């Protein structure tokens, strides 16, 4: 029904400072009734989504007065008075009046650490891996910051789009920041022509893309 | 307070018929009715249900109408969901939460409280033992004075699988990645990083530990 | 109750016991008619229509409480939708009692009492009309204060409407003929 | 009927194809009282009753109807077994008529009207005795025509029983006062 | 008139459940009430149930509450008896009837129109050849001027076995008994009455037909 | 509930006879309606039983004249006019006032043809079965009348009651005669002990038992 949405899908903040999560149905959201039901669930990393903010101008009990939400009609806000560490996680904004209650696309809660370049190194399949009947080449990108990356995996420095698997890390628990693991299967024979592996990522940080590259 | 838990982990295999359940405990399970809400794979959430145990019947969204069947029993203070010729994109996790009074003495009206998370996972339930691989450094140990060790994971079913370095002694600059799926068969990998003067001196190994095929490999990384 | 087991005694203690509990308020409706009798004395046709406007208005009532509960006990409204089945059960109501009354007023000519036919046309409307929104909020309210509707609504929207059927059919007869 | 989707036009289309037979009834019962205007303009506390008693027997009726549809679609009774229900509703009438009339001539009491207590007394007996056995044997009359007597037992028994709540109360006024 | 038509011929083993179907055919199966009534091996009847198709509830006898449960569909017209834990005492034949009216416009009030029979063995499912033992005279074939020749076919199931004389063409003096139980296996005798002169001069033979076997077993009686 | 029943179980009458069948309920069978369920069902050789008797006063439709139900009360009786062929068989007299609808024990509808003795005749074990891997001596009694009969199995002239079979066809179709067919299972040696079999019958016409022996 309404196809409902929030803004921005990540909100890069500190700890102990404010901030604005945005949450704009795609129509109101005023029940015949008649009061704005745009509950708030905020989802900690790997638990469930528990009620935060209920009609928007009310809140949860056992919620500390931290959480703000305001607003009324069709643009509703949650904003936080000082971001604690009990407070990251997703947190989405739903509706309850039209039949399917649908939810927000949800937002995460990061913490705005300084700015870091991805130490990638690629990784060459094992020795083991020249006996195991298959090719598994990997690259690592290790401890960036934020979360925008994409790796651009090029072949004897050709680009190539097949077979790729990728996995991002959670927000680490010491710095803060990313890592990003991108792997690369492809049979013995197409591992055993090419020489040149140009694992490429391009970072908001660094001006020319971050590349690296082994010559078997 | 309310404490609402709901069954454990789930596999199924494509076109099958799994029955989530969903215990109700610390309040009268007659009169709040269950909402069944589904969370992808890592995205957005989405409601499938709303089962009322009083009267046994149940809304439905729309794109979930048959797709699934909600039904409850009062005496067995439990809720049901039964998922019906699950395909592909019913890979995810899937949430029971307690949402509306019967008498609606509660003002809100959506979530009250929420189940654990029943991770329904769909394929053809191989259960391949997780075929491990030592990812040497790019070749020869290059300088740089900070040279780091990976380790592959590849070939393995379903999601638990254990990784430690030097069996968790050494859990200094490690990274561990998501099991994301590939294909009916998931993909582990991980990542630690070390000074160049610590490799190869000290013997660094890489282990795992799968349950459902008792697998416990352990190698040391050589370099090349 | 299993029946052919149980003796008259097993039966009638059941049976009075509901029965008593709606025969208070048919004694509440007699008391409303004796306060009004100041009115029936002055016409004694009015007696004539009180039984076809209480089985049309706690008719309402037992309709429309009937339609609202086999439509919120399939969760086709949630109990969250009272205003919205307001704006609807006042135009049905209207849109029936001006019907209801229609063949009344027919009726109450046919029988020949021109000055019944004013306080007839406008008190069959407003029973229909005050017992369709009492036969439609009941279930909500019941719903509301914790019972499940279906079991207690048919008596009490039948109570609830011969209630305000006669006081305001009286009320009627009072503005329009003394 | 689906009711959040249907409108205003709808609803009081089927409502009022149902309303229409019951207020023909109600036309019935209002031709009834107007035939007996002779002793309510003798006595105008007569009809400060109407509504009780035509309650009260409408509602025996819709109870021995709803206690005898059951027991006749569990198997516990049978179409030929009729009278032996017979002798046992008519003994549980008369123990029910005797404990309804012993309090609404309390009310009639307390409401001050010596004159009308035998004949409150007389007829709260004699409906709530000939409403419940014409609510006992109307499922087996209606079974034995061929139709499901779950479906049109519950107004058949309402107005074939108030009806005689009139035709029964003001014939007994009619023997006890004039 | 009406033709009241159910299953065929029914086998089971102890503790099983069998659903015992009876179609309608003639007549209006919304308004008449099923009777179902069993015959036990050539003996009285017992009534064994009153499903009433129009309410779908059903009223039992004292005897066979539990061990029956009767059941209907309006639409598919036919009346379903379910069997529940029979023992070797329910091996009978399971009569639907249908006996009574819903507008009891039909005066009587027992047994119109009645099934065909549904032979339901107790016994256990082994499906066993029928050995044939040609009973041969008491001894020499002694005097008499009138000889009978027997035969015997023991161990088989289930009940239906054709028993022909030289494979039917003498079937004159003939005498086929009832296929009677012993011990979870059939047993038909078979006898032939000639005269002295006829035997041995004319070769009689003994013939079965089994048809869940799929045998035909020849056998020629020989004198003592 | 009412234990009914039905003398005599066996009607031996002719073709073109009348012929009573009583029925005597075990309380009356007068219903609280009022009258008298007392049906009567004919259940030819090998059919299903039909109605014949309904209300024992009344007559259903398609049959014939020739019946006859009276009585009331406790005690009925279905009278023939003229026994046909197409009567023969089974007659049970339900009731349907009491559940559960008991019915009547039944009794049978023979021909009473002229009393004749059995061809008995003892079958000693075939040559097959002495090879076979049982061990059967059977003892035939054919041609006989009427149903009264019973085989007394005496083993070298003394008596056995182990193991033993017995059925009996129904009337014949020419002249209207029983025969009996007596089983006898055991053991090789019980049969390779004992020489004689002493098969032994007692029937209503014959003064003596009528026996048959054979030695081994």
């Amino acid at each position: 029904d309404v196809l409902m949405t929030q803004t921005p899908l990540s909100l890069p903040v500190s700890l102990g400072d404010q901030a604005s999560i945005s949450c704009r149905s795609s129509q109101s959201l005023v029940h015949s009734d008649g009061n704005t039901y745009l509950h708030w669930y905020l989802q900690k990393p790997g638990q469930s989504p528990k009620l935060l903010i209920y009609k928007v101008s009310n809140r949860f009990s056992g919620v500390p007065d931290r959480f703000s939400g305001s607003g009324s009609g069709t643009d509703f806000t949650l904003k936080i008075s000082r971001v604690e560490a009990e407070d990251l996680g997703v947190y989405f904004c739903s509706q309850s009046t039209h039949v399917p209650w649908t939810f927000g696309g949800g937002t995460k809660l990061e913490i705005k650490r300084a700015d870091a370049a991805p130490t990638v190194s690629i990784f060459p399949p094992s020795s083991e891996q020249l006996t195991s009947g298959g090719a598994s080449v990997v690259c690592f990108l290790n401890n960036f910051y934020p979360k925008d990356i994409n790796v651009k995996w090029k072949i004897d420095g050709s680009e190539r789009q097949n077979g790729v698997l990728n996995s991002w890390t959670d927000q680490d628990s010491k710095d803060s920041t990313y890592s990003m693991s991108s792997t690369l299967t492809l049979t013995k024979d197409e591992y055993e022509r090419h020489n040149s592996y140009t694992c490429e990522a391009t970072h908001k940080t660094s001006t020319s893309p971050i590349v690296k590259s082994f010559n078997r | 307070e309310v404490k609402l838990q709901e069954s454990g982990v789930e596999l199924v295999k494509p076109g099958a018929s799994v029955k989530i359940s969903c215990k109700a405990s610390g309040y009268s399970f007659t009169g709040y009715n269950m909402n069944w809400v589904k969370q992808s794979h890592g995205k957005s959430l989405e409601w499938i249900g709303n089962i009322s145990p009083y009267y046994g019947t149940s809304i439905y969204n729309q794109n979930f109408k048959g797709k699934a069947t909600l039904t409850v029993d009062r005496s067995s203070s439990t809720a049901y969901m039964q998922l019906n010729s699950l395909t592909s994109e019913d890979s995810a996790v899937y949430y029971c939460a307690r949402g509306e009074s019967f008498s609606n003495y509660e003002g809100y009206y959506a979530m009250d409280y929420w189940g654990q998370g029943t991770s329904v996972i769909v394929s053809s339930a191989k259960t391949t033992a997780p075929s491990v691989y030592p990812l040497a450094p790019v070749c020869g140990d290059t300088s740089g004075s900070s040279v780091t060790l990976g380790c592959l994971v590849k070939g393995y079913f379903p999601e638990p699988v254990t990784l430690t370095w030097n069996s968790g002694s050494l859990s200094s600059g490690v990274h561990t990645f998501p099991a994301v799926l590939q294909s009916d068969l998931y993909t582990l990998s991980s990542s630690v990083t070390v000074t160049s003067s610590t490799w190869p001196s000290q013997s660094i190994t890489c282990n795992v530990a799968h349950p459902a095929s008792s697998t416990k490999v352990d190698k040391k990384i050589e370099p090349r | 109750l299993v029946y052919s087991e149980a003796g008259p005694v097993a039966l009638w203690l059941a049976r009075v016991r509901w029965l008593v509990i709606l025969i208070l308020t048919g004694m509440v409706t007699s008391s409303i008619l004796q306060g009004f009798e100041s009115v029936l004395e002055a016409v004694t046709a009015l007696a004539f229509y009180v039984p076809v406007l209480l089985g049309t208005g706690g008719n309402t009532g037992n309709q429309s409480a009937t339609l609202i509960i086999r439509a919120l006990a399939t969760r086709d409204l949630d109990l969250r939708d009272w205003r919205r089945v307001f704006l609807k059960e006042m135009g049905v109501g209207l849109l029936l009692g001006l019907t209801l009354s229609f063949l009344l007023v027919g009726k109450v000519y046919w029988d020949g009492h021109p000055l019944l036919l004013p306080v007839v046309g406008v008190s069959l409307v407003l029973i229909v009309f005050f017992a369709n929104l009492v036969g439609a909020m009941l279930p909500f309210l019941l719903r509301r204060l914790g019972v499940d509707p279906a079991l207690v609504s048919n008596p009490l929207v039948a109570t609830l409407s011969d209630v305000t059927g006669l006081l305001i059919y009286l009320s009627v007869a009072r503005l329009l003929l003394e």
